[PDB]
DNA sequence: CTTTAAAGCAAACGGTCCACTTGTGTTTGG
DNA sequence: CCAAACACAAGTGGACCGTAAGCTCCTATTGCTTTAAAG
RNA sequence: AGCAAUAGGAGCUU
């Protein structure tokens, strides 16, 4: 889900760079670092509210190799599951052994075991889908899916949940 | 919140050796890392000398931050500060 | 002085060091909070924009 | 508020001598026709006879020169003792504007009293050791300077300003704005390690040297001894 | 030698040969084993009885 | 720059905060458990995993690496190990303490003898200094005999009722005299009773004595697991090319290991109350003297040399000791040392370097577009010709030494490059003379490089030195950055010293045949 | 070998006000060292493969919050003999209270 | 690198089970305490962002940033572009789409009725402006805290809410 | 204030501050028998009141505990009657700049 | 009958701090 | 108002820790001996 | 592209 982050990033700046225009450089600086990167401690930074009407600051020259210190403060927004929140989401692929469902920026793929067992797979249906009577899961649908565990690894991170539960799977 | 507003600045209007020496260095510092020179460079070459001709002629530009015995501090850029 | 005397008084009491001394920053290799390194040097931009934006990074 | 290697010994010229003395050296009168300013040594000696409105700056002056005198009399110096380490020299401020502006040929002097008068104020009111306009740092800044202002104002009276030391005009201004800058110039810098030139400054000394005396003696007093030899 | 401490030291010591005088002094050298830990200047002086 | 690049960002240490470590901290930080004494294998290259030389520890060889971090031995910080105790044992810096707190409490029951009720306490409580609350709780607390529990209708405080005993200390045995209501039954208070009966202790009740709840508490001051050093600390030798025996601190570890063993040997069999003592006894002895080697009225832990065991605390203290030895002062590079003489010819802010310290010495000057072409000029001049060049450093740290590199001519300097050129004409040097009694013995000097090994001085700076040319060596220090080049020039320089702050007075003046001359 | 920069050295340098300079000559010309840091702890027990670009103080469970200091290398030994001796020094780079 | 104002969280002797989340009993994390404070340090009350007012934000400060790109001179997959780097823009895109495909609320209008209307923990504030509900069936089994506060008020709010739903 | 010839006994002595919201002093007259304020090595003490001791902390940034202290067995602060945390205020020659004031804070 | 490896075994004078001894005072209870 | 025993106050003996700075060279020692086991 | 430690003794300049 997504939660509106205060953070900062401390950065460092060559004397080489030391122009007249230099304030929007490290904006844009930080508009490219900041953009798209994960943190297992806050989710995805998605967008940053009011990109361009970040402060700076005063930046601090560090004794011994004249690099500046910025303390760029701002309020962004992230976007962090967490186990036991039903999250919406569109599924993604499909296989015998699941199917995949993206998730926020993510891609949440749940297992067979935890599908409800009227589901049935077809790997001959034009086109290939899970079907039942009464229940479809083909490529476009919606999926109130819930999270039922969460990898934190630092890149990417990846969710896998489990639609077994009453008021979910198809919608 | 500990910054100093410009108006109640109580130290004193003029560069101290300390200050003056610290603020050399770190200016030939950056000079000597292929900084912009903002003086019109003649004939030295010495990044120390070229900080002093750019200290004298108020053009370096850095920021003395005086921390005061309680935490708070006062800003002051080097064009600001009286150099003897 | 009594250095190990000392050192284990302060485990004992959990006492808390402020490193705002000397021979403190010293130990750690710092720079001490006196002389020159009694104040921090700041970027100051208002005298920065000034210049020609040729000089500018790209 | 001064750093240390800024001062040198300086005769306060309002601490010795007789009454008498002081009277001849300092005190003017406007109305008494001998014991004013000889009239061969300034432009405007004959406007000066008769004065009221500028006998009352003069007895001003004398008051705060009398005060000073009893200041430093009966408190600071009580046995006499005139010749102190204080900032900027003065003798050598006067004699080097008196080498600037030629001040041979003993020449008319265009410097009125007033404007002597109102120069040493505005001084005595621009010696800064401590900044604000809080109150208990007007009276800590005061207090800083008070020896250094009975200083200048024992030397830069106007009896010798006019006839000892003969300044004009832009000599005296000369005078004021080096006074400024050369106190300024004096001060301790924020940052100084005061306590390791005063241990070096204390200890160095002990390298080279019935009360007991010397080391011991110092050792006795830094180690505090509940009883000494 | 299991009792170098709380033995005297520099009892023995190599034969200065770096010029004949310093040999010959070598040979003639005295050591009184009071130690340094004591700043009692009074064995240090030199005594009316050394003559 | 000489780091190779970490993820984490660089700061500085701005707090420190001592305490105890607990025994499960230790065991969590720990990487290996170490209980097998014998050193190697069965000398058998690649010793016993579990033993004082595992590699999980870390890594002491130049080809081989850390098994627990990977790195090599320039990185690679040591690790520690754990090697739990069979019995506990006091921690020999603490049983004063111990035995304070043991006076302080009940020993039964884990309460503060004297409450609030009493208002001397209650307001000893008001405190804010831990070492003066305890003073002031311990000072007052430790006379009452007795665990009340009724607070001075019947309202209890919760106490117990039971007496206090008499503790003393002899040793590193801690007594307590139990007077009973005639023969007082004096009775040997273990460690591990002592650590019992201080487990029960509050958290308030702790807070009270002066002591932490999250970083000190009284339990930690007995020891039950020991902390096994990384390697690095103790590191081993060489003494005739084949040969190595270990440090101090591994054999006294092997010592404690074998300790614990013979204690193990004791409660798994026949043991008639006559050796369980003194084997443990032998334990606690071995654990005391591994940290303290200096305990008074006792014999020292000896080495087969005869020489006591080099302590912790031994290697702690002292002129030459981790303190004032490598902390308050250390060797440092970039320095020289030669015998002093007179010249008249040069300035007062002027020293004469030998050539051969000049060309030895070296500055890191950075490649900028206004000294490309002198640097050049020095690099092909190469580092045995003055003015040349010893090192170029390229932007990552590789070093170009241009003494092997035969092929000189074919160097390029790129910006932003470091070459480390020679000791140049006006560069500034610290230059000092021992003893340095005050500020102005060790002063900055413009360097002129002469020939004829001495070093140079003009004969006026010779005062605030006390030098004179008979004998004396002076020292001399090279600023390897711009800063200090700076800070040197502007601070510490000749000229600024002349008057000095010690009497307001010049102290270089005209000497000793200028004076005369002149007269 | 080197120089000793003594204690008088120091006590010099630092009456002259030469912070960096002090600095430089105990660090950069001397025994300077990189140590990691736990950011929970505050103790040296972070585990660091720095061609694998992963951390980790086990005793925490941390692997995220730890921070590298440079200090001298006698300051490392020091701080390791006083873990030795049971005695935890806690490094923390920014302060409470 | 990437911190926020959570800082020391300094050890204390003892541990917490009560450290792993479990949403359906409030247990997010110490990174959400139920009073949150600026980038002044001042106290300020948690967020807990709905997803009407969270698509409004991105779209406001998208446009914003475009016209400030642009000097001062309409669609997610065009809005989304705004940002730096591919990855970048198919998070974001991936996002927004996700966010008009399930968007209630398409308009600030009826944000701000629902803001006035229901300012209870933000948590379930937000979750009950992003779950439509028929009845109190549905909120108070998915979401099972509303049992025990004894303010419940589901009827009518969610009436007034699904009312308030623009069409699709 | 309750002067006394010979000695107060601890037993005694215990009642003093015990005697809430009044305030029990005691001198011995030997020791009353020279004003010592009026010794030239005293310099002259004024109590500051509250008013000024919080104009005195804030002009110099100040907490209490970093100021120079005064017991209050002090010779002087026993003269004067100083309570904790009174601060007094101290007039002195000064050989450098003529006139000093200093300030002390009572334990 | 000889060699290697591992384990065990000897005989200077000053001062801050801590509480046991020496001493004085209370205030219950008649 | 006065007798008393134990609550409460110092005086006193004897424990630890430290003793300028920097530098040079040379020289010796780095565990040893006895018993037991294996080839 | 890699030159042990610990001790004692004698010295140098203050
Ligand atoms: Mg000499
Ligand atoms: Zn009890
Ligand atoms: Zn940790």
């Amino acid at each position: 889900m997504f939660f509106l982050k205060d953070l900062s990033l401390i950065l460092t700046l060559h004397p080489s760079y030391f122009g007249p225009q230099m304030n929007q450089y490290l904006r844009e600086k930080l508009l490219t670092d900041v953009e798209g990167t994960c943190t297992g401690q806050f989710g995805y930074i998605v967008t940053v509210l009011d990109g361009m009407n970040i402060d700076v600051g005063k930046g601090r020259i560090i004794p011994g190799s004249g690099s500046a210190e910025f303390e760029v403060k701002y309020r962004a927004v992230v976007w962090k599951p967490f186990k036991g929140e039903v999250v919406d989401a569109i599924v993604s692929n499909v296989s015998p052994i699941g199917f995949f469902a993206d998730v926020g920026p993510l891609n949440v793929f749940v297992s067979t075991r935890l599908i409800p067992d009227n589901l049935v797979y077809n790997p001959s249906n034009s086109p290939p889908a899970y079907m039942s009577n009464d229940e479809l899961i083909t490529k476009g649908s919606k999926v109130r899916l819930k999270v039922v565990g969460t990898r934190t690894d630092v890149n990417e991170i990846y969710a896998i949940g489990s639609i077994k539960e009453d008021f979910l799977g198809a919608i | 919140e500990l910054a100093i507003l410009k108006e109640e600045r109580t130290t004193t209007p003029y560069l101290t050796k300390y200050e003056r020496a610290r603020i050399l260095g770190t200016r030939a510092l950056q000079i000597s890392m292929n900084a912009p020179v903002l003086v019109d460079i003649e004939g030295e070459t010495d990044p120390l000398q070229i900080a002093m001709k750019e200290l004298s002629q108020r053009k370096i530009p850095l920021v003395i931050r005086r921390y005061l015995p309680d935490g708070s501090y006062e800003d002051w850029g080097c064009d600001e500060l009286i150099v003897d | 002085e009594e250095t190990v005397e000392i050192l284990f008084e302060a485990g004992a009491a959990a006492e808390l060091d402020d490193c705002r001394g000397v021979s403190e920053n010293v130990m750690l290799g710092q720079l001490a909070p006196m002389g020159t390194g009694a104040f921090d040097v700041m970027i100051d931009e208002k005298l920065l924009t000034s210049l020609p934006a040729d000089y500018a990074p790209t | 508020g001064l750093d240390g290697t800024q001062v040198e010994r300086q005769t306060i010229d309002t601490i010795p001598g007789s009454d008498k003395a002081f009277h001849k050296r300092y005190y003017v009168d406007l109305m008494d026709e001998k014991n004013s300013i000889k009239p061969d040594v300034i432009e405007y000696a004959a406007d000066i006879l008769g004065d009221v409105e500028l006998q009352k700056e003069l007895n001003s002056e004398y008051e705060q020169l009398v005060s000073d005198r009893k200041f430093l009399r009966e408190i600071v110096f009580v046995n006499g003792d005139h010749n102190w380490p204080l900032p900027v020299n003065l003798r050598r401020i006067i004699q080097n504007a008196q080498q600037i502006f030629h001040l041979d040929r003993a020449k008319a002097s265009d410097l009125t009293i007033p404007e002597i008068i109102h120069g040493v104020r505005d001084l005595c009111k621009k010696l800064f050791v401590l900044r604000g306009e809080n109150e208990l740092i007007k009276e800590a800044q005061q207090n800083a300077t008070s020896l250094f202002q009975c200083l200048v104002r024992a030397r830069l009276a106007t009896r010798r300003i006019l006839e000892e030391f003969r300044l004009n005009r832009d000599a005296f201004e000369w005078v004021l704005g080096t006074i400024e800058a050369q106190f300024q110039r004096s001060l301790v810098h924020p940052g100084e390690m005061v306590g390791v030139i005063a241990a070096q400054s204390i200890g160095e000394p002990a390298t080279q040297m019935n009360v007991t005396l010397g080391v011991p003696r110092l050792k006795e007093i830094l180690n505090v001894a509940k009883n000494i030899k | 030698q299991k009792k170098a401490m709380s033995s005297r030291a520099g009892v023995s010591q190599v034969l200065n040969r770096y010029t004949y005088s310093s040999t010959l002094s070598h040979l003639r050298r005295t050591n009184t084993p009071i130690g340094r830990d004591g700043k009692l200047a009074k064995p240090r002086q030199l005594h009316n009885t050394h003559w | 720059s000489q780091f190779p690049y970490s993820s984490a960002p660089l700061r500085s240490v701005k707090e420190v905060q001592f305490g105890l470590l607990s025994p499960e901290e230790i065991r969590a930080i720990s990487v290996v458990k170490i209980e097998y004494p014998e050193i190697m294998d069965e000398s058998r290259q690649r010793p016993r995993e579990g033993g004082l030389n595992d590699p999980k520890l870390g890594s002491i060889d130049r080809n081989f690496k850390c098994q627990t971090c990977g790195e090599g031995m320039a990185e690679c910080p040591g690790h520690f190990g754990h090697m739990e105790l069979a019995k506990p044992v006091f921690h020999i810096g603490f049983i004063p303490k111990i035995k304070k707190v043991c006076e302080c409490i009940c020993m039964n029951c884990g309460k503060l003898l004297l409450d609030e009720t009493n208002p001397t306490m209650a307001q000893a409580i008001r405190i804010r200094d831990p070492k003066k609350r305890f003073n002031a709780v311990w000072q007052l607390c430790k006379t009452k005999m007795v665990c009340e529990a009724d607070a001075p209708k019947v309202v209890s405080r919760g106490g117990c009722g039971n007496t206090q005993p008499v503790v003393r200390k002899d040793g590193m045995k801690l007594w307590g005299t139990w007077k009973k209501s005639a023969q007082p039954e004096r009775k040997l208070l273990t460690p591990g009773e002592i650590l019992n009966v201080f487990k029960h202790i509050s958290p308030e009740d702790c807070f009270r004595l002066g002591f932490n709840e999250d970083y000190a508490r009284p339990e930690w001051m007995i020891i039950t697991v020991l902390p096994v050093p990384p390697p690095q600390v103790r590191p081993s030798i060489a003494m005739d090319e084949t040969t190595q025996g270990q440090d101090d601190l591994t054999h006294k570890l092997s010592d404690i290991l074998k300790a614990n063993i013979n204690v193990q040997k004791l409660e798994m069999d026949g043991s008639p109350q006559h050796i369980i003592n003194e084997v443990e006894q032998l334990l606690q002895f071995h654990v005391a003297t591994y940290m303290d080697n200096d305990i008074a009225g006792q014999p020292q832990a000896l080495q087969k040399s005869g020489r006591p065991v080099k302590a912790i605390r031994a290697r702690l203290k002292g002129k030459e000791g981790r303190l004032r030895g490598n902390l308050m002062g250390k060797r440092v590079d970039f320095s020289a040392r030669t015998v002093i003489s007179g010249d008249p010819n040069l300035e007062l802010d002027q020293v004469g370097v030998p050539i051969s310290i000049a060309k030895t010495l070296s500055y890191p000057e950075t490649v900028t577009q206004y000294n490309i072409h002198r640097l050049t000029e020095y690099v092909r001049n190469g580092p045995n010709e003055h003015p040349g060049a010893k090192y170029v450093i390229r932007d990552n740290g590789d070093r170009i030494d241009l003494r092997y590199h035969k092929r000189a001519g074919d160097i390029v300097l790129q910006y932003g490059w470091k070459v480390e050129r020679h000791l140049m004409d006006d560069d500034p040097v610290l230059f000092n003379r021992q003893p340095s009694l005050h500020k102005m013995s060790m002063m900055a000097h413009r360097v002129k490089v002469m020939p004829y090994s001495t070093f140079r001085l003009n004969l006026s700076v010779t005062s605030p030195y006390n030098a004179d040319f008979d004998g004396d060596e002076m020292n001399l220090h090279v600023p390897q950055s711009e800063e200090t080049r700076a800070e040197l020039s502007q601070l510490c320089a000749v000229p600024l010293q002349i008057v000095s702050p010690q009497s307001n007075k010049p102290v270089m003046g005209i000497v000793q045949d200028t004076l005369c001359g002149v007269r | 070998g080197g120089l000793r920069f003594g204690e008088m050295e120091r006590d010099c340098m630092i009456a002259h006000g030469a912070a960096g300079f002090l600095k430089e000559r105990l660090m950069e010309a001397s025994d300077a060292f990189r140590v990691h840091v736990c950011g929970i702890c505050g103790l040296m027990s972070v585990i660091a493969n720095l061609k694998k670009n992963q951390f980790e103080c086990r005793s925490c469970k941390n692997k995220t919050n730890i921070y590298q200091l440079h200090i001298p290398y006698a300051a490392k030994l020091l701080f390791q003999e006083l873990m030795a001796m049971n005695i935890a020094p806690r490094l923390y780079t920014e302060r409470s209270g | 690198v990437s911190t926020s104002t959570v800082g020391a969280r300094r050890r204390r002797a003892k541990q917490q089970v009560d450290d792993e989340e479990n949403a359906t009993l409030l247990r997010l994390g110490p990174e959400f305490a139920l009073k949150q404070y600026d980038h002044d340090g001042n106290e300020h009350d948690l967020i807990a962002l709905s997803l009407s007012e969270s698509r409004l934000l991105i779209r406001e400060a998208l446009k914003a940033r475009s016209r400030a790109r642009n000097g001062g001179v309409i669609d997610d997959d065009e809005l989304a572009k705004v940002t730096s780097g591919a990855v970048a823009n198919g998070v974001v895109k991936k996002t927004l789409d996700y966010l008009n495909t399930f968007a209630r609320f398409k308009d600030e209008e009826t944000c701000t009725a629902v803001d006035q209307l229901l300012h209870l923990h933000p948590f379930e504030i937000a979750q009950l402006s992003s779950l439509g509900c028929e009845d109190v069936d549905e909120a108070i089994t998915l979401i099972p805290s509303l049992a025990a506060k004894k303010e419940v008020n589901l009827q009518r709010i969610l009436d007034e809410l699904n009312r308030l739903e623009d069409p699709y | 204030i309750f002067i006394y010839q010979n000695n107060i006994t601890p037993s005694a002595n215990k009642m003093i501050p015990t005697v809430s919201p009044a305030i029990i002093e005691t001198f011995q007259e030997s020791d009353l028998v020279v004003n010592i304020t009026h010794h030239e090595l005293v310099p002259k003490h004024i109590r500051l009141s509250d008013g000024e001791k919080s104009q005195l902390l804030q002009r110099y940034k100040l907490k209490e505990s970093q100021l120079p202290r005064i017991q209050r067995e002090d010779p002087v602060a026993r003269y004067l009657g100083l309570k904790r945390g009174q601060v007094v205020k101290i007039i002195r020659r000064s050989e450098t700049s003529g006139r000093y004031a200093s300030y002390r804070i009572c334990l």
